[PDB]
């Protein structure tokens, strides 16, 4: 189950991990083998996989045209490689030790959990404003005096 | 150390002793922060609230 | 009335999550 | 019974030991399964329960008020930190053989038996006069003149 999940927080959704087009990566239902108290936490987890899938569907779109939209994508794969590369890291420590429950895996994501959500809006300001041309180098400017350090 | 010695309920409490302590004043120091509409009277009163707790435990 | 019986150390393993029976636990949950 | 002893003297009473406000901790009356003369060394091995309960009411009440009377109390934890610790080992000798009485587990504290009765009384001395500032790093100085190599 612990694959299963690695592959879900990656772009991928299955049985377990059903997709729907409007609310995002959710939990199907109760299942007997695992606790019906977990039904949570991964749903808090999933609230971090919807922000990757909505992410790469809008970079792969690249939608508006222009070369300033084309580089902000170019570059919003940068920023979103220690994501990827962190997440590579969690099937290791779990090939070494089978007694690594969801909690550890929860607990590493921790900085993506805090970062993607105020990366989020700033990608739908722009979807939903028709942001075209130098206008950006603004935008992303009026969003980048925020107080989290990590963004 | 649960799956690899003898565990129980009285055990891991008295173990989180200096945790639980801790954290009970995180739910004062936080409930005067979000018990509030401006943005610069949230920072403001939050902020303050901290050099003033800290005087407190001195 | 029926309940559900669980083990010791299972419940433990729960409280590591959420970080007489009725009553510790109802301590753990001010938590 | 002796893990249910071991929580006893760690501040949870039970349908064997009950808890009286006023008293303190005492065996409620004769069991069949033990014999009668046991009835006696447990009551003289309450008397020390009994300490650590109205210690750690009284640590976690912080009552007055004072920044040297929080202190106290935060140092109050350390000087009781060894007999916590001397009863978690308790447990793992019974764990090992199974032919240990409550001698044994009454000749364990020993030290312990000595001690908290002479600092009772340096927290009755504060609650009952209303001692308040650094007032206390005399009134705990007095008292630091004493025989008692442990105190």
């Amino acid at each position: 189950m612990i694959h299963e999940l690695l592959l879900a927080l990656s772009g991928y959704p299955g049985s377990i991990f059903t997709w729907n087009k409007r609310s995002g990566l959710q939990v199907s239902q109760d299942f007997p083998f695992l606790h019906p108290s977990e039904t949570s936490v991964l749903n808090r987890l999933c609230r971090l996989g919807t922000d990757y899938i909505r992410f790469t569907e809008f970079i792969e779109q690249y939608t508006l045209h222009g070369i300033y939209l084309r580089a902000f994508c170019t570059g919003l794969d940068s920023v979103l490689q220690p994501y990827r590369q962190a997440l590579l890291d969690l099937e290791q420590e779990f090939l070494g030790d089978p007694h690594l429950s969801i909690s550890h895996v929860n607990y590493f994501l921790d900085q993506f959990q805090l970062l993607f959500p105020s990366v989020m809006v700033v990608v739908e300001q722009i979807k939903s404003q028709k942001i075209h041309g130098c206008q950006i180098l603004e935008t992303v400017y009026k969003h980048s005096c925020g107080g989290l350090p990590p963004v | 150390c649960i799956i690899n010695t003898t565990i129980t309920l009285a055990i891991v409490v008295d173990k989180l002793a200096p945790r639980l302590s801790q954290l009970k004043v995180l739910h004062k120091v936080f409930s005067t922060g979000v018990a509030e509409t401006r943005n610069v009277v949230r920072a403001s009163h939050l902020l303050n609230t901290l050099y003033k707790a800290i005087l407190e435990y001195d | 009335d029926d309940r559900v019986l669980v083990t010791e150390t299972q419940v433990i393993r729960e409280t590591l999550w959420l970080l007489c029976l009725r009553s510790v636990l109802e301590q753990i949950a001010a938590y």
